[PDB]
């Protein structure tokens, strides 16, 4: 419902939507807040958050340290779901979906994970490490607690893939820019007739230009996490720059997005 | 799929979707091979004239003195290569190339794999990168110093512990963008299906050979058969022959490390927990957290976090029995051995070994055919096991 | 003596009148042992079920690739213990049992030797004790730990040079002493009679084996074996059963060091001088005053100072023909044999390798079917080859 | 013939023989010769002399360190048939019996290595390394050149090689007083029903006690090699005392030889 709204007024008023991701208690949890507001702040449509995982096997070096530097944080995912829920009550119209590795919501039992993240007001889950085939269980769970279970869609997907994806969906479907991992340094039709929630691009999103070519292209928008990851690493040590420097890409992005 | 991913539970595909298509032209692969005579034909070819099989089945003569235990070897130390992971490797090169696969991605902890794979691809003329835990390719030179004189690129990965799980991550990452023209030759029957089915199917002339040569030898079935379980692939491939005769006991060991109790250790079949991970649903060694953890043992070869999904379900139903042997055990088996066999084990098969000499010295007066599968030789440990 | 002492004008009993009843009653064991139908049976049940015979016979792929040689290599690496030493200690230890000896004593240069005699002494509940040059113990810790984790007794020696040739010296001081109740089991097919002949009658499955395989797998005898000669006992081992195939031509290569004109080398059958040394009559690196010399080689295994009688016998009337091949050549055949075989060849075996390398390279529209004896694998050599 | 006299005046006056043997060159040439010297006029009957050789492998520790000190002093088989003459020239009547090893007197061609022994006044030659078996070529070239061949009896010497040494040696038959090596740390019946050379026991003799066992049971003298090696080796350092004990030794078991 956060996302159909969110794509109302964006299409409505001719927009594309851009959507910044980010680890959760990186480089800390109160920078992660910080950090987060400022995304916010400085135009993000909606949210992507990624919950530190030990073995992250879709992620590419930049995420991969966005995690370690968390874990080095002491964060956790009871942690993660305490800043969701304040975060959410700063925020409550903007769609967070939550990026997951399997089994961090298999851990404490499905149900009870997308129990939690309905009870936490998030709007949607992908997890990054279960396919179409072996989904059942979790999009099951999603749609029980009201959770939007995110699908991918690749490169590589035919006809099948394509109208499971665009039937098992809702939210948006993540249209995946290329193959291998996530790294900054790196259908739309058919989903369309199939009736998929609206397509959102990524993987390797980094340049303005990227965002305007893909709502171009047809998608509703563009997810970019490396890129603003990026950002974090090199202002490690200057938390004010960090936020600067941050808020000038989304808003260069965002701006792009129109 | 054309075969089925899941033994009872255990199984499964857990891998990003770009990666589903490779796994299916893979299982594809693999089926029409099994079916293919110029292929079956070309694989044995490799196994005996390159290889050395079929290996000998060794039985003991002085280990089990004043007991009535008669213990037999299943000799794949003298396997080219100096492990029963040369078996498999064959296998999956020959199916690399039967899909027109150039290039070889491997994950290798101690370094036999690798090794393994490096050789087999020298072999049949295929380009090999190995990812390997930056912290193991520094406390395996040896191996290493082999792959690289083989001709393989050996990546050491940084990245989490930079042990073998963080090396089975960067196979997997790798492999989600070169699946183009690269094949990812894993190393155990563990990870996304077809491999564990892949493997054990290219690990069973092991349990084929056994049979024929005990019942040669003896007459009669072993009481049970015993191997070492890091991820799965010896175990298994001495087991299948065996799962049908119900009267055969299969016992899989797990590194017990410095005991269960002290929580260093490698054996999350018996005491871990099932998670998702590396593609599989199956028992691993986690926080509560559900962070994925390392397993430990004073053998690097099983290490391992996790274990293959057919060796927790046969556990299940009961058809196979696990056990764990302690760091000390295994390294007195291994001395024990040498001594009066004359014959030097890996410190991972050493677990499987330990564990028949406490069935055997428990119940001396216990009449009993016991087979231990020796994965491989200990050339490798001989200065670990010197300190 | 119940049998020719000597090879055309080589070979002879010269040592100490005190041990010439040792080597009788030798000779008699040996002789009755042949024709002990159980003698047979013991011995081939131990090659084949805990030594792995018979050991493949593996045609190369891609090191032809270009010429019309075709290279086949018998794999006595694939051999427990890791090179063909192992075939002729096992006899040797049933023999000494034959006797009622106890005890073993035994000479080992790069260490090889001394492992297969640790290693078969364990498994025969014998007593064993190596005599090693204290240089070459310090220059092969690996093989002195298998030694000694075996239950061996590594007796390094400091006398003269410290090196194999003082080791040997060691030996038939305690045998001298110790004929009694120990054994001399001499690593090499030289030294007195019937060693020469025990040694290759005992190591003549390697060639039997490989001629009935290579008439298997191309329907004709080979045009040339090759093997390294550093006592002669692998190559004797080879060629024997082809001697009288006068259509197979028999190559021995010596080490050829760092070339023969350099002087340092280890290649006496063709530049060293008869003499009498180590029980034997033949040619042999000594000064021009008649003093012992040491063999040079980068394989420490090729070390030895002089050569088996039946070599420099077969040379003298033409049957065998022998080459050197120098550290160079023997280290790019390693390296060869490594990236497009992927074996590691034991840097003694590379040597025969090398030469066979070279009649391919010289004549490559030369249509031949070579058989190389791979002695060993390189494991062993691995650090060395590293720098 | 040398022999000969020596055995006349020894048995005619009641005596028994005592016999050094020490290697040439050790510890250097000058001080080898002096030691000789020391030797005769010590009351030496006869003397055993080693010529340097690389790999004894009938001699033990002692010898073998004599060995190495003789190389170490550049010593060579040309320099040793140098001080066989100069020694010869000083003492026209002593006996002087050659230990060597096969190899050295095979070299120059076996005939040749005998006509040298012959120019240089030696008496006898025993070839550690050449059983009787093997003898031949080296019998035919002493008696070829007036050199007595000397051969080992040994403990375990059946009635066969008995009748074998008493038949090919001359000069004197040595009895082995043991198996083993040499080492100061350690059939005469027979030998005379057959005719054999007068008996010199070897091997361990170090005790003045143990020549009058020798002489006792039947042996017409013995040799001593470690016992005088070791003397030569712990006054290394007192070319003085090393005679002085020397001459004292040698002394206490002549006198013990009558
Ligand atoms: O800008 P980039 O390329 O870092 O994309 C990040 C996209 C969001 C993202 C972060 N981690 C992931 C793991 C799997 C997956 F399917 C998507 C993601
Ligand atoms: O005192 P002892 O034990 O060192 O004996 C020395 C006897 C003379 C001697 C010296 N070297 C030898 C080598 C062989 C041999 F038959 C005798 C000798
Ligand atoms: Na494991
Ligand atoms: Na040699």
């Amino acid at each position: 419902e956060r996302y159909e709204n969110l794509f109302a007024q964006l299409n409505d008023r001719r927009e594309g939507a851009f959507v910044p991701f980010v680890t959760l208690g990186d480089p800390g949890i109160e920078q992660s807040l910080k950090i987060i507001d400022t995304l916010i702040d400085a135009g993000a449509d909606a949210l992507e958050l990624g919950v530190p995982f030990s073995d992250p096997l879709a992620d590419g070096p930049t995420i991969q340290n966005a995690n370690l530097r968390a874990f080095a944080a002491g964060v956790t995912p009871a942690q993660c779901f305490e800043m969701l829920a304040l975060i959410r009550e700063k925020h409550p119209t903007i769609p967070i979906g939550l990026l997951m590795y399997a089994n961090l919501v298999f851990n404490n039992g499905i149900d009870a994970f997308y129990a939690r993240c309905e009870q936490v007001g998030v709007d949607s889950v992908l997890v990054a490490d279960v396919p179409v085939e072996e989904s059942a269980p979790f999009r099951q769970a999603a749609l029980r607690h009201n959770i939007a279970p995110i699908f991918i869609c690749p490169p590589n997907a035919d006809d099948d893939l394509l109208r499971q994806v665009a039937s098992y969906g809702r939210g948006y479907t993540y249209l995946l820019s290329r193959s291998g991992v996530t790294g900054a340094e790196n259908l739309i039709e058919k989903l369309k007739e199939y009736h998929a929630a609206p397509a959102l691009q990524g993987f390797g999103i980094s340049s303005p230009e990227q965002v305007s070519a893909a709502v171009r292209a047809g998608a509703a928008g563009a997810i970019s996490g490396s890129a603003i990851v990026k950002i974090i690493e090199k202002n490690l040590a200057s938390p004010k720059q960090m936020l600067a420097e941050l808020r000038s890409f989304v808003s260069a992005m965002k701006a792009a997005s129109r | 799929t054309l075969l089925n991913p899941y033994f009872g539970e255990f199984g499964g595909m857990y891998v990003p979707q770009i990666l589903m298509p490779a796994l299916n032209q893979l299982e594809e692969a693999f089926v029409r091979a099994q079916k293919d005579p110029e292929f079956q034909a070309q694989f044995a070819d490799l196994l005996k004239n390159y290889a050395g099989r079929p290996t000998a089945l060794t039985k003991c003569q002085n280990i089990t003195a004043g007991t009535r235990t008669t213990l037999y070897l299943k000799r794949e130390d003298l396997l080219h290569g100096g492990a029963h992971k040369t078996n498999q490797v064959l296998g999956q090169a020959l199916l690399a190339k039967r899909m027109g696969k150039s290039e070889i991605i491997a994950e290798t902890g101690a370094g036999q794999h690798g090794v393994a794979s490096a050789l087999a691809s020298a072999l049949l003329g295929l380009k090999c990168r190995i990812y390997m835990g930056a912290k193991d390719v520094e406390r395996q030179s040896p191996n290493v110093f082999r792959m690289r004189l083989m001709g393989a690129e050996v990546i050491p990965v940084h990245s989490g512990s930079a042990t073998l799980k963080d090396a089975c991550n960067e196979a997997l990452r790798d492999w989600s963008g070169s699946y183009e023209t690269a094949h990812y030759m894993l190393g155990t029957a563990a990870g996304p299906h077809p491999y564990p089915t892949i493997v054990r199917e290219f690990q069973r002339m092991i349990g084929e050979e056994t049979k024929a040569q005990i019942l040669d030898k003896e007459g009669r079935l072993p009481d049970a058969v015993i191997a070492c379980v890091g991820g799965g692939s010896n175990a298994i491939g001495m087991f299948a022959d065996f799962i049908n005769d119900t009267s055969v006991g299969l016992i899989g060991v797990e590194p017990g490390g410095h005991g269960i109790e002290t929580g260093e250790h490698g054996a999350p079949l018996k005491h871990g927990r099932v998670g998702i991970y590396f593609g599989m649903k199956a028992p691993m060694m986690q926080t509560a957290d559900g962070q994925i953890e390392e397993s430990y043992s004073i053998s690097a070869g099983l290490d391992f976090p996790s274990v293959g999904p057919q060796h927790a379900y046969l556990n299940s139903i009961g058809r196979a029995d696990y056990v764990s042997i302690t760091d000390d055990e295994a390294l007195e088996a291994f001395k024990t051995l040498c001594r009066h066999e004359g014959i030097i084990p890996a410190l991972e098969s050493s677990h499987a070994l330990a564990h028949a000499l406490k069935m055997m010295r428990e119940q001396p007066e216990k009449e009993q055919l016991l087979v231990v599968n020796l994965s491989g030789r200990g050339d490798k440990d001989i200065f670990t096991v010197h300190d």
